[PDB]
């Protein structure tokens, strides 16, 4: 698992030219030749033992951070980050306001990494991105 | 014994060299022999060690104990242990019981 | 070895044409050569 | 001696006094009343902290302000000659006066160098010992005692004893220097730390380190009991710049950051735990952190906090927490990808330098950290680690780090740079990444001092050029002077010397360290010195590297061998403990006899503060300029920041830089004017030095000497020792350079 593609198991060492992929879906580390294959005429069920989400290829990029668990977090960020975007002027310089909001974006973004309430947090993202 | 470094390029005896792990343990048995609480006008443990808490840029490696390729210890260093016990061990025997 | 090389992998070899082979004569039985010094 | 100054009268501890030493004192008066700051440079050889305690104790003495004394001084061994000074003094104002004044007088130091505990003291590291000390001494073992006895938390019988007797009867009145401190409280079981650190607010003068006034981390607490209007002497502070950016600087390694995701992934499983069983002391906490309390209003005045505060006072953001670390899991979710993204800046393959404006910009790009956030990181973790039950922090000490970087990084954006290099050591097989957080103005840490305090005496024997000083540190000096020691007959002889006795250049520059002719001729130089040198030698060399190849190669040549003949050899070490058996040794060797040769390190541990006057040094061997690694990048950053600002070019700061480190070494040697001893500096590139070194060595520096040769060197060295071994004419100096009580009156009347 080092430095080899979990389902080829092609290590940089006889290939150094691999690259590794990972997909949003499900985080799970992948090499571009694997990726080609399996989703270039369509989508197709992650080959991972244990995973059943549907991906496309479309959605693979690089991994950043070498921790899967703050990926995780950033992403999630960044996702509402472009929803929940506000600034100190937006509420006239109320830092007691301001902070009550920071925190509760922060609470927003700490269930979604462990899905304490996926169902009623993911309206209240839809209901609120309207607006 | 000299204070020469030992070169692994050239061996000498077999039967001496059984000592050499012996030495390790009687330098050792030295140390603490010396070592014994210093006056606090040239104690210069203390100087180090007057703010815990210091922490800046570590020196270059000009001010520090040089090293090999593989980042251990050139040996050196061991040389100059080496006189500088010698010189206290030589001082100490002056001061002995008689 | 080239092949290697070309692939990434660092061959444990080289291509063989690298390879370059590369007056008085009553003294006469007294006198000792002492060529250098 | 008892004479007057215009207003005020001093006691001097000795029936003489030197002419510095009264025109000393007299410029001081100046200052005092005037009021500002000012630098005076005074000979090493003429009697200089006993003139400043003399001359400051009757000024607050006699007064009605009486305002208090703060001394500074570089290291710790400084502040206990200091200390037996002022109790050498005090005992003569005891015998004058007739009575014991009201007077108390304290050292200061760590822990370490302090604590008596049978079982915390036998430590190798400081911070160690102050974990084990605030353990015992936090309170939580004393409250969990008192809920249930039965608790095997220990207690500090020290500590406790104080507790028994009031903070005005720790200590007689008078004056306890650390070798007396000690011995009293050692026969009555208290912690002389403690004694210390709470009677600061009641002693007439206080003697601590720079680190304790310029360091921000450990300077806040004891600054906050001092008064404001009390005068602060800086004493050798010729190095001050150094302790000023090295209070505002740190480096993060690899292993540094490998470390700290442990220690956060075990914090985490910490509040797990705490938040199943106990999760009203989170909430009680955060409640306050709502309200807007920070360390001060929550933590109690007997605990510390976890994280020293890295910044200055002043720089401190007074306003509430922002509310994204207000939550013990949201704070370690920040901090957690904090310590990702540094990680994945240590990848880089070569040397970026970048401000910290830049840096933040980029953090906030690849994550979604703010800067306000950032300044709270080290209060915050503080707070949480304070509230976590976390008596044990081995895990947790790396994280202290971390919480230093955010905290200066987010903090300060001018004079500061954030250098990451590829290779820590050149020299490597593989590669090893560091972070290198580097303060290149040296005024920021030093400003607040200036500010706070009216007047300010800064004062070392190798001062100068007394100009660059204020230009270099913000500050404007009412009067700076520097005296030349009158002494009758010549007592050193400083020589340069530029070439060997076969008339070969000598020089100590690092790349042609390895010249079997430069280290010969160095060898054969120091085999010839060390024949006339009577009893004691001490040689400097310009890096501790530079004295391990050159004295490697003298072992192989066979140099050493000739010179075991005639004395003892002792070589500093990089061990603290080992270089002062060294110096034991050295000293012991010199006094009975046996002769002693010291080779240290002009940047070392034994010229910030070691003397060696009389025996212990007759003879000085500059072996190279102490130059700088110029290769490096602090350096270069620095030098860069210095000219822009400043106006100081690059060549004159770096051999100011190596000037100030070799005459710092030239007046360890002379104490009083009986002493004697020869200087010699070896390297073609002192010839041209000779403006730059210190006025009252200058002087003495004649200018057939500004280039000699090793052979020419000896002869005058044996000419001057035997010049030096003849009976001083008392008629020569009874009032030309030693003044009687009669004679200061005398010139008390020319003057006026
Ligand atoms: S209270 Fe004093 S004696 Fe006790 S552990 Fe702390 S420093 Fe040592
Ligand atoms: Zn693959
Ligand atoms: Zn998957």
């Amino acid at each position: 698992n080092k430095d080899m593609c979990p389902i080829c198991k092609t290590d940089r060492y006889l290939s150094p030219d691999v690259k590794f992929l990972v997909n949003p879906e499900c985080y799970h580390r992948i090499c571009e030749s694997c990726v080609d294959r399996i989703f270039s005429l369509g989508p197709a069920q992650c080959p991972y033992k244990g995973c059943d989400k549907i991906l496309r290829k479309n959605k693979f990029k690089t991994q950043i951070f070498d921790d899967v668990e703050v990926e995780k977090e950033v992403d999630i960020r960044k996702r509402v980050f472009n929803v929940f975007n506000k600034t100190i002027d937006d509420f006239n310089g109320d830092l007691v306001e301001y902070n009550k909001y920071l925190e509760e974006v922060e609470d927003i973004i700490y269930k979604l990494d462990h899905g304490i309430d996926v169902a009623k947090t993911e309206e209240k993202l839809r209901t609120y991105e309207e607006l | 014994l000299r204070g020469e470094k030992i070169m692994q390029n050239d061996r000498g005896d077999v039967i001496i060299d059984r000592y050499l792990t012996l030495d390790q343990e009687f330098d050792r048995k030295d140390d603490d022999m010396l070592l014994h609480p210093v006056k606090k006008i040239i104690d210069l443990d203390g100087n180090i060690q007057d703010d815990p808490v210091v922490r800046g840029n570590r020196p270059d490696f000009t001010m520090q104990p040089g090293v090999d390729i593989n980042g251990n210890s050139d040996g050196t260093v061991d040389i100059l242990k080496g006189m500088n016990r010698l010189s206290e061990k030589m001082i100490m025997a002056l001061k002995n019981e008689y | 070895p080239r092949k290697l090389q070309d692939l990434g992998l660092k061959p444990a070899s080289v291509d063989p044409a690298t390879i370059k082979r590369q007056t008085n004569t009553h003294m006469t039985g007294i006198l000792k050569d002492y060529s250098h010094r | 001696m008892k004479f007057y100054i215009d207003d005020l009268p001093v006691l001097f501890p000795y029936p003489k006094i030197y002419p510095e030493q009264y025109n000393y004192m007299c410029d001081i008066k100046k200052t005092l009343d005037v009021g500002g700051n000012s630098i005076l440079e005074m000979p090493s050889g003429t009697g200089k902290t006993v003139s400043l305690l003399s001359l400051t104790i009757a000024y607050q003495m006699h007064y009605p302000e009486h305002r208090k004394i703060i001394y500074c001084s570089r290291t710790m061994s400084e502040i206990e000659k200091a200390l037996v000074e002022l109790e050498n003094l005090m005992d003569y104002r005891t015998k004058e006066l007739g009575y014991q004044e009201d007077f108390r007088g304290l050292g200061l130091t760590s822990r370490k160098n302090l604590c008596l505990h049978p079982e915390v003291s036998k430590e190798r590291k400081g911070t160690v010992v102050d974990e084990k000390c605030r353990r015992m001494t936090n309170g939580q073992a004393k409250r969990k005692l008192e809920e249930d006895p039965e608790a095997n938390v220990e207690l500090c019988e020290y500590h406790e004893n104080l507790y028994n007797i009031e903070v005005e009867d720790y200590l007689p009145k008078g004056v306890f220097s650390f070798e007396k401190l000690l011995k009293y409280c050692e026969e009555k079981t208290l912690c002389p730390y403690f004694i210390v650190r709470r009677m600061i607010s009641l002693c007439n003068i206080i003697i601590y380190s720079y680190h304790y006034l310029l360091d921000p981390k450990i300077a806040e607490r004891v600054s906050n009991e001092v008064s404001k209007d009390s005068i602060v002497i800086f004493d050798e502070a010729h190095n001050i710049d150094n302790v000023c950016i090295e209070s505002l600087s740190l480096d993060l390694t690899t292993d540094a950051l490998r470390r700290a995701t442990r220690g956060a992934n075990a914090l985490d499983e910490r509040i797990s735990e705490v938040r199943k069983v106990d999760s009203q002391k989170l909430q009680d906490e955060y409640e306050k952190l709502v309200q807007g309390l920070h360390s001060a209003d929550i933590l109690t005045d007997q605990e510390e906090p976890f994280v020293e505060t890295p910044v200055l006072p002043q720089d401190l953001l007074t306003e509430a927490i922002p509310g994204n670390i207000r939550r013990a899991e949201h704070f370690v979710s920040f901090l957690k990808r904090l310590i990702e993204y540094l990680k994945t800046r240590m990848k880089v393959l070569h040397v970026i330098s970048e401000t910290p404006k830049s840096f933040l910009q980029h953090l906030k790009q690849l994550t979604f950290i703010e800067r306000k956030p950032l300044r709270f990181c080290s209060e915050r973790l503080s707070l949480l680690v304070r509230t976590l039950e976390v008596t044990e922090v081995e895990d947790f000490t790396a994280l202290k780090d971390i919480a230093t970087f955010a905290t200066l990084i987010s903090t300060y954006e001018e004079g500061f740079l954030l250098i990451i290099e590829p290779y820590e050591i050149e020299n490597a097989a593989v590669p090893n990444p560091i972070m290198r957080f580097t303060c290149l103005d040296a005024s920021i840490a030093i400003k607040p001092v200036f500010e706070r305090f009216s007047s300010v005496i800064i004062t070392s024997g190798t001062i100068s050029p007394l100009d660059m000083y204020p230009r270099m540190l913000n500050f404007k000096t009412v009067l700076q002077k520097s005296y030349a020691m009158t002494l009758a007959k010549k007592s050193f002889l400083p020589m340069i010397i530029t070439k060997g006795s076969d008339q070969v250049a000598i020089s100590s520059r690092f790349e042609i360290r390895n010249d079997p002719s430069i280290v010969r001729n160095y060898g054969s130089m120091l085999v010839e010195f060390a024949k006339i040198t009577p009893d004691g030698m001490v040689v400097f060399f310009p890096s501790y590297l530079y004295m391990e190849s050159i004295v490697s190669m003298w072992q192989t040549m066979g140099i050493l061998d000739e010179v075991w003949k005639h004395k003892l050899i002792l070589v500093e070490t990089p061990d603290a403990q080992e270089t002062s058996l060294a110096l034991e040794t050295y000293r012991k060797a010199c006094s009975n006899g046996r002769g002693a040769i010291l080779l240290s390190v002009a940047r070392g541990k034994v010229s910030e503060g070691i003397d060696f006057d009389h025996q212990y040094g007759r003879t000085v061997l500059m072996i190279g300029i102490p130059f700088q690694y110029t290769e490096s990048r602090i350096l270069k950053a620095r030098l860069e920041f210095m000219r822009e600002n400043y106006r100081i070019r690059e060549n004159d700061f770096l051999s100011f830089d190596a000037m100030r480190h070799a005459a710092q070494c030239l007046g360890r040697v002379l104490r009083g004017k009986d002493d004697y001893g020869v200087m010699v500096l070896a390297d073609r590139r002192f010839s041209r030095k000779r403006s730059q070194l210190p006025k009252w060595i200058a002087q003495g520096l004649s200018d057939a000497d500004l280039n000699l040769s090793t052979d020419m060197a000896i002869s005058n060295t044996k000419q001057f020792l035997r010049t030096m071994a003849q009976p001083t004419d008392p008629k020569d100096q009874e009032g030309v350079s030693v003044w009687s009580y009669e004679d200061l009156i005398k010139h008390q009347n020319s003057r006026k």
